[PDB]
């Protein structure tokens, strides 16, 4: 099977400067007809992928003039002179030569902005909850950039590591920013074996770590 | 001219088979020069080729690694593309689509996709989620808690749809016991939550459940 | 895509 190897794994760019993305195969591309078989296409977010550019160079019938794509043999490049809040999305290539087909591990396209620290809540679980027999205890971290972030839960001032999940959003349309939750999940009993439960956040739009806690009752 | 239409089960038992359908709108399948194609992408993992079919020659094509369990046909007679996978696994779960080629660009300038259908293998039983407010113990943060539901996908709203802004709903996550978990959350000004009424709409359309929950504090 | 070079 041939390999498609996209670089990089991740670009920001700042809207209105190129940007530019790399896929290089493990062999040649080129075919005994004088074609060579690589695309690109942008697949944004909860979307079906979208043909940019097949065969190298040639633009698919309704991409901008702004997609363009270079190169030869084994080594290929997609630029976008000028990156636009619609531009956002994972872009990959594709080889159509030999089957089977293969595709690159994708290239994920965001926007760019000023480091921006989270907002960080704590919601204490509602009794509803606690009569179910399973609680959930949220940490919000709000409208931070850039992604990563680090969220500890410590129970009464003690590490606790499992029994936690993290889910992040794409990044907002408005402000280019993410948010994220960090649900802590235990038995009704487990929970009520505790007083103080916290968690403790940090980002690099922060000076000192961040601590949201509460205690139960 | 030209849409595919996906159809399938979201669901199917591990061990049983998928079986997808691509509806032709606009045209017939047995147009010359054209390639068709089914591609899955497994929940954040980029996209899998699976195998195709050339009409020309009606040479049918599998990816080595699926060949043996996948079945790919034309079906002239309902102007429909088929999928057929035995002994699926939950590693068959994604989002599938198929895809029209033109192998010339004399036969088209642009492919064509469906826009996607996912396929969830478990043997978890439909299942409406319950909801439950979170509540904080400038601005306020509030959500809603969206637990114990099967299959994907679930639809929030805040206010039956008339508040947007500064809504964050965060994706599913797969819970051990087969079972999915997400919240929603808000920003508001607090100076309203004496005269602002909030309400999270949970909509579990293959359940057919609806869940309003008033959050307060 | 556009172009299928298995099928040559």
């Amino acid at each position: 099977d041939i390999v498609m190897t996209q670089t990089p794994l991740s670009l920001s760019v700042t809207p209105g400067e190129p940007a530019s993305i790399s896929c290089r195969s493990s062999q040649s591309l080129l075919h005994s007809n004088g074609h060579t078989y690589v695309h690109w296409y942008l697949q944004k977010a909860g979307q079906s992928p979208q043909l940019l550019i097949y065969e190298v160079s040639n633009r698919a019938s309704g991409v901008p003039d702004r997609f363009s794509g270079s190169g030869s043999g084994t080594d290929f490049t997609l630029k976008i002179s000028r990156v636009e809040a619609e531009d956002v999305g994972v872009y990959y290539c594709e080889q159509t030569l030999q089957i089977p087909f293969t595709f690159g591990g994708g290239t994920k396209v965001e926007i760019k902005r000023t480091v921006a620290a989270p907002s960080v809540f704590i919601f204490p679980p509602s009794e509803d909850q606690v009569k179910s027999g399973t609680v959930s205890v949220v940490c919000l971290l709000n409208n931070f950039y850039p992604r990563e972030a680090s969220v500890k839960w410590k129970v009464d001032g003690a590490l606790k590591t499992g029994n936690s999940q993290e889910s992040v959003t794409e990044q907002d349309s408005k402000d280019n920013t993410y948010s994220l939750s960090s649900t802590l999940t235990l038995s009704s009993t487990e929970y009520q074996s505790h007083k103080v439960y916290a968690c403790e956040v940090t980002h690099q739009g922060l000076s000192s770590p961040v601590t949201k806690s509460f205690n139960r009752g | 001219q030209v849409q595919l239409q996906e159809s399938g089960p979201g669901v199917v038992k591990p061990s049983e088979t998928l079986s997808l359908t691509c509806g032709v709108s606009g045209g017939t399948i047995s147009s010359s020069h054209f390639y068709w194609s089914w591609i899955r992408q497994p929940p954040g993992k980029g996209l899998e080729w699976i195998g195709g079919l050339y009409i020309n020659d009606e040479r049918i094509n599998y990816n080595p690694s699926l060949e043996s369990r996948v079945t790919i046909s034309k079906d002239t007679s309902q102007n429909q593309f088929a999928l057929k996978l035995t002994s699926v696994t939950a590693a068959d779960t994604a989002v599938y689509y198929c895809v029209r080629e033109p192998v010339i660009a004399a036969a088209g300038t642009v492919d064509v996709w469906g826009r996607g259908v996912l396929v969830t293998v478990s043997s978890a039983s439909t299942k409406g989620p319950s909801v439950f407010p979170l509540a904080p113990s400038s601005t306020a943060a509030l959500g809603c808690l969206v637990k114990d539901y099967f299959p994907e996908p679930v639809t929030v709203s805040w206010n039956s749809g008339s508040l947007t802004s500064g809504v964050h709903t965060f994706p599913a996550v797969l819970q051990s016991s087969g079972l999915y978990s997400l919240s929603s959350v808000v920003t508001v000004p607090s100076s309203s939550l004496g005269t602002q009424t909030y309400v999270c709409n949970v909509n579990h359309k293959p359940s057919n459940t609806k869940v309003d929950k008033r959050v307060e504090i | 895509a556009v172009g299928i070079g298995a099928v040559f």
